[PDB]
RNA sequence: UAAAAAUGUUCUGGAAA
RNA sequence: UUCCCGGGCCUUGUACACACCGCCCGUCACGCCAUGGGAGCGGGCUCUACCCGAAGUCGCCGGGAGCCUACGGGCAGGCGCCGAGGGUAGGGCCCGUGACUGGGGCGAAGUCGUAACAAGGUAGCUGUACCGGAAGGUGCGGCUGGAUCACCU
RNA sequence: AGCUAGUUGGUGGGGUAAUGGCCCACCAAGGCGACGACGGGUAGCCGGUCUGAGAGGAUGGCCGGCCACAGGGGCACUGAGACACGGGCCCCACUCCUACGGGAGGCAGCAGUUAGGAAUCUUCCGCAAUGGGCGCAAGCCUGACGGAGCGACGCCGCUUGGAGGAAGAAGCCCUUCGGGGUGUAAACUCCUGAACCCGGGACGAAACCCCCGACGAGGGGACUGACGGUACCGGGGUAAUAGCGCCGGCCAACUCCGUGCCAGCAGCCGCGGUAAUACGGAGGGCGCGAGCGUUACCCGGAUUCACUGGGCGUAAAGGGCGUGUAGGCGGCCUGGGGCGUCCCAUGUGAAAGACCACGGCUCAACCGUGGGGGAGCGUGGGAUACGCUCAGGCUAGACGGUGGGAGAGGGUGGUGGAAUUCCCGGAGUAGCGGUGAAAUGCGCAGAUACCGGGAGGAACGCCGAUGGCGAAGGCAGCCACCUGGUCCACCCGUGACGCUGAGGCGCGAAAGCGUGGGGAGCAAACCGGAUUAGAUACCCGGGUAGUCCACGCCCUAAACGAUGCGCGCUAGGUCUCUGGGUCUCCUGGGGGCCGAAGCUAACGCGUUAAGCGCGCCGCCUGGGGAGUACGGCCGCAAGGC
């Protein structure tokens, strides 16, 4: 563009869209399952993926997804909601956290265990 | 109509290095005496001189190369490797003596018009002025 | 440039290498 | 040696490369998500007009009617302008909703055909127009991002 | 996209500390806006802070400056100052008392509660210090402030031990069953001694005040410590916490078992379907450590909005084309101005922060002192190359003159022949037509084929193209009139009059629309016949709108060179149209092909640039959704922008 145009118009920013609202800026957001379901996934993969969706306390009523092994959410457990989509399942765009509220840990869980809200065990 | 006499000229030399020819022809005008000048000054060209062309002034331009070379391809190296024109008329460039550009880490000239004529940034440096940035060349 | 010539459908989802 | 089957070499087109036993288009059926329209309803903000109009400052008056007086005055009082706020009516912007409805994205193995990719078996694409389950067909015009030999420059 | 009545200006008043339509009479019609008024959304602004090579981008919490508010809203009083946070009046909502007529309050002060939320603290101690108000002073008040408390919330420092110690215990893990690994790790032996224990124990505090001297200068004296019996120092002194992430690639780190597209993992590519370094455990390893990961947001990487620092022939991207408004840009010589620009001096640029040097807490973090930058903007002085401006001059750009040229450029009116169809008249008889093959269809009521005549409509064969004209769309028999563009020559005139161009205006194939006319051929739709599994197609026979004209609409396209306009510069070869020539060939304008240099991802482009430059405009920013919806403007509608 010639300078004159650049002055006339000049650039543009960017402007960057949320992967998450929902979360309303929110590192994390409440909510309580008003369904706890199990889905499909996308295509390449085959499974039963366990969701829940949750109405959240933001106002939205969103399908997150529940991490681990074995979980013990059914309907009307209070959830913490935290950003994270799951590529397979089309629509899923948060996590919940596991071990805040009415989410347990995983049982009987070795590894990584921060991540799956479950303490450190006491050695036998 | 040629919107910028200037940059004009600067492109006639670099049209002209490019195919290796021995001298080009410019119209003249006084400020462009300048230039050339300074280019014949720092070595860039052989010289200069005022001709005429079928009634109206030009400027000759003595365009200068180095020696043929070995290998495929002996075309010569330019003199003139670059010669950019930084201030055109649709959008104009001034530079405060504290401003004034390092042309090529030293290897390189930069031309400026300054109240006290047309400098080079070695000279305009040495004189504490600034003015209109040129264009530069290496 | 000018330029004729064929009645007849379709092959589940991943992965090869 | 035209044709059918398999195969060599060159060339041509390709959206194929799991390499035509390929690729792939649209309607229909099911599920999810977001979205437009929709009798209209519920809000938020905001503009106009008119009605009642607190406190208060500022103008009258202060008299058939008080209190003070440093007796030219002053205060309390009464009238008015303005005025927060309500109120009645009608607009403007935005949001949420609404039976029903349009199309859209996405969703391991559904139904119908086969439009396109190889003169893809009617070269294709295209503006428009009419038509048809659907891809699409046809009319008019346009483009080459289409066209073997010969053959003309 | 238009906004405005106290609206814009004036005159005289009111008002104020003071200007002012701040307010009020009266008069005038103005004021504002694409340089974005008005309106809507969001937001306290700054020093700074984060990031960044920088230019930038993001941000505005703590500290410092400014503004605004004090339950919501209006108002005035007192006063140097407030239209006033712990003052007042009134209305409102809500909380509470009431003897029911009127009363009381406002934590966005400190601390604490509750609600909301992913989430954010003690109803602490002291006025000892600094600072404030009042007081002659003593001194009083001070939830400012100085401190302590709670929270790994952050940064900095410290600890969980140090030196020995096996060709190497056990256990667990692998294993080519020899052994390898954890691993100097442990045990064990010496050694130091975080904590804790006893003892001592601050700095911060010297002035107000008293005394000699004048209650001045100067000298002397006394009181005063919240933190705290804390820091810190001395002596004594026990081996005294370790976790979190990760190990398919990116990215440092691999093996066994379990699992069998399940369970699960996943930032991206992707792992899992019975030998999984990718799931889960284990052994092992790597990274970091009082932390380690996760989510959220900002900068970076992203030259991925490109000023620095990008692009548009085919990747996303050149507007369908003109004409032109605002705007941007502007050839050659000379002089005045000195606005831009540049230079010197000077004022400002608070502090803190950042940076640098040196110090103080044992270091560091924190912190002090000093030092150095700095654009901007004000002022004075100066320069004049370039830009600008004024003036004079120029002819190389551009325009005009005169003489010529080519052309399907446009509009209007005429008019010519070939052919198709229908009609009339001849003549003639059994089929014609159509296809891959046929059938529908036409025909013995006389078709097809043939001759003559007539009517009517539409398009113009050969010439004819590697052609020409036009800004594009587009233009083709011939003739006349009306009219545009354009090229050459002579170099005659004007004297920069130029380039581009957001809007605006005009033009704009085909189809389509309105009124009227016209209708031969062709032909969407439609009807038959075939074909086929079907056949709303392709092939065949019919056939309406339409195709044609007038006037008015519509405004799209593969409106294409998928290549905006103008100017300058950078080998040639060859064919061709059109003009001039000192017509071997040269020179100007145009149309093609091949190709120097250069360019391009490549294909290709290459004096008809996609090369090298300058000016101006339009446009692009991953793929769907979608040129869709909503809104607006246009249109008769279809639809268009």
């Amino acid at each position: 563009p010639t300078i004159n145009q650049l002055v006339r118009k000049g650039r543009e920013k960017v402007r960057k869209k949320s992967k998450v609202p929902a979360l309303k800026g929110a590192p994390f957001r409440r909510g309580v399952c008003t369904v706890v379901r199990t889905v499909t996934p996308k295509k390449p993969n085959s499974a039963l993926r366990k969701v829940a969706k949750v109405r959240l306390t933001s106002g939205y009523e969103v399908t997150a997804y529940i991490p681990g092994e074995g979980h013990n959410l059914q309907e009307h457990s209070v959830v913490l909601i935290r950003g994270g989509r799951v590529k397979d399942l089309p629509g899923v765009r948060y996590h919940i956290v596991r071990g805040v509220y009415d989410a347990a840990g995983v049982k009987d869980r070795k590894k990584s265990r921060s991540k799956y809200g479950t303490k450190k065990p006491k050695e036998a | 109509m040629l919107t910028d006499p200037i940059a004009d000229m600067l492109t006639r030399i670099r049209n002209a290095t490019r195919v290796y020819k021995e001298s080009t022809d410019v119209p003249a005008s006084r400020f462009k005496e300048e230039i050339l000048r300074i280019l014949a000054r720092e070595g860039f060209i052989k010289g200069y001189e005022r001709v005429d062309v079928d009634g109206k002034p030009y400027l000759r331009v003595y365009l200068k190369y180095g020696p043929r070379r070995q290998g495929p391809d002996p075309r010569p190296e330019q003199v003139i490797h670059h010669i950019r024109r930084i201030s055109k008329p649709g959008r104009r460039v001034y530079v405060g003596v504290k401003e004034i550009p390092r042309v090529r880490r030293g290897l390189g000239i930069a031309i400026l018009s300054t109240s006290k004529g047309v400098l080079t940034d070695r000279e305009a440096r040495k004189l504490g002025v600034g003015g209109e940035l040129i264009c530069e060349v290496w």
